[PDB]
RNA sequence: UAGCUAGUAGGUGGGGUAACGGCUCACCUAGGCGACGAUCCCUAGCUGGUCUGAGAGGAUGACCAGCCACACUGGAACUGA
RNA sequence: CCCGCAGAAGAAGCACCGGCUAACUCCGUGCCAGCAGCCGCGGUAAUACGGAGGGUGCAAGCGUUAAUCGGAAUUACUGGGCGUAAAGCGCACGCAGGCGGUUUGUUAAGUCAGAUGUGAAAUCCCCGGGCUCAACCUGGGAACUGCAUCUGAUACUGGCAA
């Protein structure tokens, strides 16, 4: 259950006097497989020091999420920069199933019966993010009684 | 009587040949908005005696006139 | 306009609280207040008050839990341009559960819990949770 | 409409053994197994969520002997179904009587005992059935015909099945070659190395 | 004249009627007036193979109504009453 | 915007234009070839592309493209055109079948003979 | 395309049809329809449903069944339930 | 449908392998010949042209074209926008229309409720049954989200009154 995966890599330029010089780009995220999820970013001349670089930034940076067994309680939409996404319960049929980059995230942060779809652009480094957001704003199943009562 | 119209005149200068409006109410079947939606009707009124602008209470009836197939039971108000 | 003043209260409810306003006051209705009462039975606004005679003062009193208000989000549904009636097999459930939504009904204010119990349906005010 | 091409190229592919020679020896070598399903065989598939998604429905193709169009529908089947569609799609595959040929021993390989089949020397309860695809269903009873019975295949096909797991779901005779399917099979038997929610994914988008 | 007839709703060579009462004059496989029971020449020595709602046809035989042979027969074979 | 505002006038689709007026929708059509020309092609690259212009049997008089390595097509050749424009050569929007009508199958092909239409070599 | 309408809209009476009826006629009234879109122009048989879409929708109306219309084109009637 | 007879005997092709995209090398060619769904390949080491070996995908089909919807939240009712990206009429008054503070009474059209009738069969779906399986055939439910009539409910909307 460590359990990590990389959504994206992606070369980016950044042109001096003596030419262009390339870099890369890690977008990871990593999940206890049972709330606790986090992505990082980080980025290095080379590709193994990104993804590397990435994972550590993923270790902190790790928000927890309250689940409702191994699904949501309710249906929720997040919304970072120009991503915009939704997801749902769904009693899980089997379910899962939402665009590959989000899959990620909500498959190693344990939901198990997920169907999601992002609108917008569908920029990786915003849907999750988006979808982070998206779980971490989701209240408590019962302290939203919490909330209430008084 | 089987179901009845109410609506108000809007036309009465005419031999009998009395015109009712029948206001309804309608969701939008697309765009869920409430709007109005009309239906004149061209009524029988024996001895014309409804006017312009008295409410008035309708039946559907057989053909009187590539037109009339509706006659009046009774009125209810007037001067508007 | 003053056109909407259902709006309006949702609206002042919804901006106070995210100015973590303690009280918040506005011209009083029949309608408002029926509402307010459910705010209040299903404890999402503390305590109301209607203190006038002539020109009426529906106030309220909100609450903040943890650091948060209670009210995390306050939508109108029904409004004047475009009103929305569901019958009662359509009353829509908010928040899956949790949450409320504002129903008016034939025999009055209720909640989409409760008017689900009661039979029937009716105008669905608002959103709350 | 039968794969028919050197059957075990496939499994070094696959990159593992899907018993298609299965027959005699076992955990193959004596055949060349693993890094060169091809000429430039050495190369590491580094591959897309796709590739891996593609060649795992593959795989499991490759084993029960099915063409993308019934195993399409086969997938498709599992789906309408109630309970989940990755394992439905497991049991309609098991219920395959080729399958339910081989799984109790009658024949040396799936290959071999649909080889069988097709030649009606098998029987359901009683009645010649002699098309692959035959769903089985609990409490069947698959019987080799008594004309052409103890013959060449079936014995060391009846005997290396012994060598096997061996199921559960079914009560095999040997003297009789009759043996009644008693259950669909769980998910827990069979299995382990074969990914679902792969293949359902694949059929997904 | 309304008539009680069979109406071939079966398949190549693996037939199948439905029983009908309709209009005589409309098509076999056509308009009728309601079903009241089917008739499978294939039903096999199983169980089932020609059910026939007895109630029905004989209301519309006191309505009128007229009986084809094949369904004649099918009453006068469904015995009647065992 | 406005519920009223879309009331008056709903929203309406864009209605798609086809890029290929093999009229009435049409697998393929028929034609008698105009004129054989060659040109070459737009900025990048750089060719003698080999064209020919067809009045079709429904009269719109086209241009298409001959694919394949040579071609023994001339004026008042019968020929079969379908869809497949030729970013390259602009304005050129449908292919020839070869293979088809008096259209010849490139010679000696051995790969996807199907495309550029050309028999099973008798192995 | 912003106006359209003289059997036009209604009344009375005769005639008429299996029947109600401007169906028709004579006379009287001056009506009737129309921006909730008439008139004019373009296109088109309608339905059950069919394909697609998570739905809402979009697209569509072979094959099956229902209704309608047509029978070389225009026009007419006769017979007959 | 069953039984015998002979011999593996009569029975495999099509597209793809630069990226999107499952599959890579050699030879030829040299901005030519040519490719191309989109990005784009070809000017001497071309995994993109053409042939070859190998491989990937489909299989009595395979590719290409044409065609609807999908992904397209890209006409956004559900479900979008207009400072600088497409988009606020140069500004004002104002008919129709849309919307309208606050109390009470009344009305009961909208709205809501139940009852009843109707919503053809087939189709679709659910559970079965019959053809060696299946396609196919079929029993029975379910569904037809609709309409209409009656009776009721009065909070909200509309009518009337003050
Ligand atoms: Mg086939
Ligand atoms: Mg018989
Ligand atoms: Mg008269
Ligand atoms: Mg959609
Ligand atoms: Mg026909
Ligand atoms: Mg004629
Ligand atoms: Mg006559
Ligand atoms: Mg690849
Ligand atoms: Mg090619
Ligand atoms: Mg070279
Ligand atoms: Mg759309
Ligand atoms: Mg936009
Ligand atoms: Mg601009
Ligand atoms: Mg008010
Ligand atoms: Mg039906
Ligand atoms: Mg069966
Ligand atoms: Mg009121």
């Amino acid at each position: 259950e460590l359990q990590e995966k990389l959504i994206a890599v992606n070369r980016v330029s950044k042109t001096v006097k003596g030419g262009r010089i390339f870099s890369f780009t890690a977008l990871t995220v990593v999940g206890d497989g049972n709330g606790r999820v986090g992505f990082g970013y980080g980025k290095a001349r080379e590709v193994p020091a990104a993804i590397q670089k990435a994972m550590e930034k993923a270790r902190r940076n790790m928000i927890n999420v309250a689940l409702n067994n191994g699904t949501l309680q309710h249906p929720v939409k997040g919304v970072h920069t120009g991503s915009r996404v939704f997801m749902q319960p769904a009693s899980e049929g089997t379910g899962i199933i939402a665009g590959g980059a989000m899959r990620a995230v909500l498959e190693v942060a344990g939901v198990h019966n997920v169907l999601a779809k992002a609108y917008g652009s569908t920029n990786p480094i915003n849907v999750v993010r988006a979808t982070i957001d998206g779980l971490e704003n989701m209240n408590s199943p019962e302290m939203v009684a919490a909330k209430r009562g008084k | 009587k089987i179901r009845t119209l109410q609506g108000r005149v809007v036309s009465d200068k005419m031999e009998k040949s009395i015109v009712v409006a029948i206001e309804r109410f309608v969701k939008h079947p697309i765009y869920g908005k409430f709007i109005k939606r009309t239906t004149k009707l061209h009524v029988h009124d024996e001895n014309n005696e409804c006017g312009i602008g008295d409410v008035v209470e309708i039946r559907e009836c057989r053909p009187l006139s590539k037109t009339k197939s509706w006659t009046l039971v009774r009125v209810v108000e007037k001067a508007v | 306009s003053m056109q909407d003043p259902i709006a309006d209260m949702l609206t002042r409810i919804r901006n106070g609280q995210a100015a973590n306003k303690a009280a918040v006051t506005m011209p009083s209705s029949k309608l408002k207040v029926a509402i307010a009462n459910v705010l209040k039975e299903e404890g999402f606004i503390e305590d109301f008050k209607v203190e006038g005679d002539t020109k009426p003062e529906l106030e309220l009193t909100l609450k903040y839990f943890q650091g948060k208000a209670v009210v995390e989000s306050i939508q109108r549904v029904s409004r004047p341009g475009l009103r929305i009636y569901k019958r009662k097999d359509e009353l829509p459930k908010v928040m899956a559960g949790l949450g409320i939504a504002v129903v008016s009904t034939s025999k009055g204010v209720m909640t989409d819990r409760a008017a689900r119990q009661a039979g029937l349906g009716g105008e669905i005010i608002c959103y709350v949770a | 409409a039968r794969y028919l091409g050197p059957k075990l190229k496939l499994s070094r592919r696959e990159g593992t053994d899907l018993f298609l020679k299965s027959g005699v020896r076992a955990i193959d070598t004596k055949c060349k197994i693993e890094q060169a399903p091809g000429q430039h065989g050495a190369r590491k598939p580094r591959l897309s969520d796709y590739g891996v998604q593609l060649r795992e429905k593959q795989k499991v193709r490759r084993i029960y002997g099915v063409l993308e169009r019934q195993f399409r529908n086969y997938y498709k089947e599992a789906a309408r179904l109630k309970g989940n569609t990755g394992e439905n799609l497991l049991a309609l595959l098991e219920g395959r009587l080729d399958n339910v040929v081989y799984r109790m021993g009658f024949g040396a390989t799936r290959a071999e005992a649909r080889q069988l089949v097709s030649h009606k020397a098998i029987m359901v309860n009683g009645r010649v059935v002699n098309i692959a695809s035959y769903q089985v269903s609990p409490n069947d009873v698959v019987s080799i015909r008594e004309k052409a019975k103890k013959q060449s295949r079936v014995k060391a096909a009846l005997e290396l099945a012994e060598q096997r797991e061996k199921p559960t779901w079914l009560e095999v005779d040997a003297g009789k070659m009759e043996g009644t399917f008693k259950r669909k099979p769980e998910r827990s038997d069979l299995s382990a190395d074969i990914n679902e929610h792969l293949i359902v994914e694949l059929y997904s988008k | 004249m309304v008539t009680i007839r069979l109406a071939r709703h079966g398949a190549k060579k693996r037939p199948f009627y439905q029983v009908v009462v309709a209009d005589s004059r409309n098509a076999r496989n056509g308009r009728f007036i309601e079903r009241v029971g089917f008739f499978n020449p294939i039903a096999s020595e199983k169980e089932e193979g020609t059910r026939l709602d007895l109630d029905r046809i004989a209301h519309w035989v006191g309505q009128g109504a007229t009986i084809s042979d094949r369904v004649a027969a099918l009453i006068k074979e469904v015995n009647k009453a065992a | 915007a406005t519920v009223n505002q879309l009331v008056r006038k709903p929203r309406a689709r864009k209605v798609a234009k086809s890029n290929v007026p093999a009229l009435e929708a049409c697998p393929q059509k028929r034609g008698v070839c105009t004129r054989v020309y060659t040109t070459t092609p737009k900025k990048p690259n750089s060719a003698l592309r080999k064209v020919c212009r067809v009045r079709l049997t429904n009269g719109f008089e086209v241009t298409s493209y001959i694919g394949g390595e040579g071609h023994n097509l001339q004026e008042h050749s019968v020929i079969l055109i379908r869809g497949g424009r030729v970013k390259d050569l602009p304005g050129v929007r449908y292919h020839t079948v070869r293979g088809a009508l008096d259209c010849s199958g490139v010679k000696d092909r051995k790969q996807a003979r199907s495309k550029y239409g050309v028999k099973r070599p008798k192995a």
